[PDB]
RNA sequence: AUUAGAGGUCUUGGGGCCGAAACGAUCUCAACCUAUUCUCAAACUUUAAAUGGGUAAGAAGCCCGGCUCGCUGGUGUGGAGCCGGGCGUGGAAUGCGAGUGCCUAGUGGGCCACUUUUGGUAAGCAGAACUGGCGCUGCGGGAUGAACCGAACGCCGGGUUAAGGCGCCCGAUGCCGACGCUCAUCAGACCCCAGAAAAGGUGUUGGUUGAUAUAGACAGCAGGAUGGUGGCCAUGGAAGUCGGAAUCCGCUAAGGAGUGUGUAACAACUCACCUGCCGAAUCAACUAGCCCUGAAAAUGGAUGGCGCUGGAGCGUCGGGCCCAUACCCGGCCGUCGCUGGCAGUCGGCAGAGCGAGAAAGAGAGGGACGCUACGCCGCGACGAGUAGGAGGGC
RNA sequence: AAACCUCCCGUGGAGCAGAAGGGCAAAAGCUCGCUUGAUCUUGAUUUUCAGUACGAAUACAGACCGUGAAAGCGGGGCCU
RNA sequence: AGCGUUCAUAGCGACGUCGCUUUUUGAUCCUUCGAUGUCGGCUCUUCCUAUCAUUGUGAAGCAGAAUUCACCAAGCGUUG
RNA sequence: GUCUACGGCCAUACCACCCUGAACGCGCCCGAUCUCGUCUGAUCUCGGAAGCUAAGCAGGGUCGGGCCUGGUUAGUACUUGGAUGGGAGACCGCCUGGGAAUACCGGGUGCUGUAGGCUU
């Protein structure tokens, strides 16, 4: 009474009915299996970016102003053309006025 | 390639594509025998892709016209020269024909061969069609029309329109 | 059936090419590898320490995390039916700088070149790539010579 | 000699039916909206796209369409895809609504978009619905072979004009 | 792995040969070496495709400025992390709204086909790869049929088709169909598919190649058809005829040194190469079409049947024509979608519009029906189904 | 013919415990010297995979050590 | 190729090769295990021809006799 | 033009034989007291500078081998997709696309980074 052993048959048909799904992406993924050393001193960096609180606050404004000066110190045919225009309702308003006259 | 209706004939040209390394191709003028000047046009890459080392995607078609003939309404023997195929190797064949035109001939040609030798017309490669006098034929079938004074009568005759009047009366004769 | 073995069927994947086995060169060392470089796998069988699976011999991926002699890679693994995002530690010896990015990273120079250029112009200049367009209509010359006669040759037993 | 420009615009009809179709090729007939026998499309014609229709050569027909091609099927087969819903455009007033941000207003904009291959091209014929075609008054030679060997599957160029009298 | 000769040298040697004896010499025969040469490899390979497998084609990107670090250090070096600010022509084509979480039945004997493929002589056998089928599925066609070809199904009217057909059964060629091919005392007659091979044919139709012809063919008839010689080494005799070797010439159209018709050999004659009359095609070998031989089984018998031979057969091909539940058009039912529309039935406290291509204001200084809103109404698209799931049952 | 000695040629035709394949020439081989990284301890990952184990394996990290002038290398066997 | 004095094919026919047949055995497991009564013989019928005899014939190494080989042919026989 | 040191690429750089090498340099070469190591100062280590391009090395040459790169083989082999194509089969032909490899015949025979000399 021997059977059938292996066969990949539907398979691949039955895969796709949901589609193969590419894997989830998304920024800022996780920071598991970096090695402890590196990961050891990023968590430092992190625990000690308030000391420079006052520096940058003190350092992008007057960089903001700085930016404000470089400002300061500067500031087919005309047939069917001029058709396009008396067919615009919110510019040709005043256009097709010289039409209401034509019949009277 | 379906011999379908009365073949016609087509001069087309083509060339490959122009590249820096060879500023302008050479042309290469064909007669191609087909139904429609669409499948004249695959059947001319067939031809050059064995006779040159070009194809469809490297190279272009530059003029796709049809020739007329220049005599129909003269009595001609044409001779063409075969490449077909049978169930068991290939060969070289010289069958002489006698129509009006060429293309006339040639698909004389195209039913004769699928007649006499079951050859379907994806086997045939016509390579030549020349027009020759009727003093260098050598075919017996078509040197026995070569009579000045040429006479025959009509032997006994098909009747047609034998289904009109379905059910006659009369025994109908064969001898006109 | 088939064995489960690590290298099961790799005689000629981590085998060294013709007249190439041998001490490796070094700039395959001393080339650099930051995060998040678009990098491909391609196994060596002279360094033993490190290789990569079978299964990832072409695949290509980016790098997450690097080592002393290593690096880690987040490439794409189908399993039947699904695709799975899964990190492997690789040694430099198997790992080559992709090059199936940075022609994109060329393009972006001159897109970003060509914005503020010709800004000032006044003009716009086409910056996404068309695809190969049907060719545009022309003459051909065909002075003097006249285009030449091809024929079908007869057949010649060759044997 | 006079090369002419190789045909910016191509009219795709799909002949044979959806029964036991190879997934590359009905991967394919569906990106180019022909989910139905005897439906039609145009596509404009580039190397991206003519490789898409070499895969697809046992199962379409497709050629150069004319003038008049184009005439008769905006006007007699036209249906716009207005809210994702298959209307008739019995009013101009129905695709300026639409089309209006492509400076296309009415009909004859919409062929001389079509017919001439513009810049707005894509807007413009995924507006159309798919063709729905009829069946080929006068008979087919042969549904399965290629137009080059007899049947009618593949590129027949300017013939596809013929096909179009008859089924449109 | 394997075949064959070549050219090398004593590079070792097998018996050799004048040599006591010598790479002194001898023809050699071997390996051995060097250029070549024939044939191969699922478990060989320098080369090496087609098809195929990843990745990329931006805003999570670019480009500035500055902080933090116990990490890294000649070097505010290196790298990472933070802030802050600036850049949208959305940076290939095509198509399409997506994402995501619960709970979960059935199933876990499969089978067939193109292509690839292992075992086996093979199998309607056993085992795999890829895709599609059947199972779960009707319909038109293949006479018949789980799987082949077409095409997938709500209920109908019209039109048109697919694959298949169109002598009759049997809808459609009752076309002034085309050009051939074939005669079978076993004709042949349409994928899967249901039956034949080597070999052969002076059957016939094509071709291929090489020779023969007014210096004359091919047959035909009629003439020399001998001779040294009746050749001898000779067998009793062979004188053209039992059996091998010499297998010439002069005369000269020419005669083989005798292929046949008989004795002991002749006589006898007709056989070669040539004469003639008559004078235009003929011979030789291959080749491929149809046809025939090769071809023998048990109930009576099967191109489906009848029957068909100026096909109703085979090959190449025409227009016409026939019809599926497929396609187009129209009706009706239902489901799905628009997460569509309608409380505006706002009436002498009235004034009848919001279908309008274009981000926004009909702004103030006496009158049918309707709207069980769980109701009513309008558009599109769609409809197979076992196991199984759910919904609704006036 | 084959003991030992010397020169020359020698891309691996050898060797590396074993089956085969891969890999290897100032070495992974051979020969010497010093040694115990075949030790102690978290996790992450790979392989089979349900993406569970066991096994085996790869990158690190924290220790204590070996060796080396040093860079380095080593947490068993060149890899399977 | 040879045997057959001579002589390939009267009759045979090696080395090879091409089939046919389902009266041998295999192979297979498709149908039947809520059963299809599983060896022979006896009895009785019909069918097949790959022909032993008989009718008509061809070929022989057929003189006659006897015996081979082949064709049309299964009508009729093939016993104690 | 070129060399030395350290290299990158790893034969267009290799191999065989022949030729020529100004200057510096690299070498050869002379020695063993010390350092160090051998059976042996050959090698390794160390101290030198009488000699020398003989060699290594560099440049060049060879109807050179190899290698590199083209042509040819060849649109051949093979192959994706398609047919109620052919064939008793084995297999072949066509449509639609992609497309090799020897033999054979050519061309080529190291580029180059950093630092430092020499030719002043």
């Amino acid at each position: 009474a021997k059977s059938k052993n292996h066969t990949t048959h539907n398979q691949s048909r039955k895969w796709h009915r949901n589609g193969i799904k590419k894997p989830r992406s998304q920024r800022y993924e996780s920071l598991k299996g970096v090695d402890p050393k590196f990961l050891r001193n990023m968590r430092f960096a992190k625990k000690h970016n308030k000391k420079g609180l006052k520096k940058m606050q003190a350092n992008n404004a007057k960089a903001m102003a700085a930016r404000a000066e470089a400002i300061k110190a500067l500031v087919v045919s005309r047939k069917l053309h001029r058709l396009a225009y008396i067919a615009h309702p919110k510019l040709g308003r005043r256009a097709r006025a010289r039409i209401a006259r034509g019949l009277r | 390639m379906k011999a379908s209706g009365t073949l016609r004939e087509y001069k087309v040209v083509g060339r490959c594509l122009p590249t820096p390394k060879c500023r302008t191709p050479p042309l290469y003028r064909m007669r191609i025998f087909a139904p429609n000047h669409v499948v004249a046009k695959s059947r001319f890459w067939y031809f050059v892709s064995q006779l040159k080392k070009m194809k469809k995607s490297s190279g272009e078609i530059v003029y796709c016209g049809q020739v007329f003939e220049k005599s129909p309404l003269r009595v001609k023997n044409f001779g063409i020269w075969l490449r077909y195929d049978s169930r068991s190797g290939t060969h070289n064949m010289y069958r002489e024909y006698r129509d009006l035109t060429t293309a006339g001939a040639v698909t004389q040609c195209y039913r004769d061969m699928g007649a006499r030798h079951r050859a379907r017309a994806h086997s045939i490669q016509i390579m030549k069609v020349e027009e020759i006098a009727a003093s260098k034929c050598r075919r017996p079938a078509v040197k026995q029309f070569h009579d000045s004074k040429i006479k025959f009568p009509l032997p006994h005759r098909v009747l047609r329109r034998q289904h009109k009047p379905r059910f006659t009366t009369k025994r109908p004769n064969t001898f006109f | 059936t088939n064995t489960k073995g690590k290298r099961r069927g790799t005689r000629y994947m981590f085998s060294r090419p013709f007249r190439k086995h041998g001490v490796v060169p070094l700039a395959t060392y001393m080339r650099i590898y930051k995060k998040g470089d678009i990098v491909d796998i391609k196994g060596m069988g002279t360094v033993q320490k490190g290789m990569p699976h079978k299964c990832y011999h072409g695949k290509t991926g980016r790098v997450y995390n690097v080592t002393q002699h290593a690096v880690g890679i987040v490439v794409n693994k189908q399993v039947k039916g699904k695709i799975l995002a899964k990190r492997i530690n690789v040694r430099i010896e198997h790992i080559k700088h992709s090059k199936s990015r940075d022609s994109f990273l060329k393009r972006v120079k001159e897109n970003d070149q060509k914005k503020k250029e010709a800004k000032e112009k006044g003009t716009w200049v086409q910056l996404k790539r068309q695809p190969a367009p049907p060719r545009e209509a022309h003459f051909v010359r065909t002075n003097g010579k006249e285009p030449e006669l091809l024929e079908p040759i007869p057949y010649e037993f060759m044997a | 000699f006079y090369v002419p420009a190789e045909p910016k615009l191509a009219f795709v009809i799909r002949i044979r039916g959806i029964n036991g179709v190879s997934p590359k090729v009905r991967k394919v007939l569906q990106l180019l909206r022909l989910r139905q026998i005897f439906n039609g499309t145009f596509v404009k014609l580039n190397k991206a796209s003519i490789n898409m229709l070499r895969i697809v050569e046992p199962y379409i027909a497709w050629g150069y369409p004319n003038l008049k091609s184009v005439n008769e099927l905006i006007y007699k087969r036209g249906y716009g895809k207005i809210n994702k819903k298959r209307i008739a455009l019995t009013d101009n007033t129905l695709i300026a609504r639409s089309l209006g941000k492509y400076n296309i207003i009415c009909m004859e904009d919409l062929i001389h978009e079509i017919y001439t291959v513009g810049k707005h091209f894509k807007e413009a014929n995924n507006f159309l619905w798919p063709f729905k075609l009829s069946s080929p008054r006068g008979g087919m030679k042969k549904k399965t072979t290629h137009f080059v060997e007899g049947g009618d599957a593949g590129n027949r160029e300017d013939q596809i004009n013929r096909l179009i009298r008859r089924m449109n």
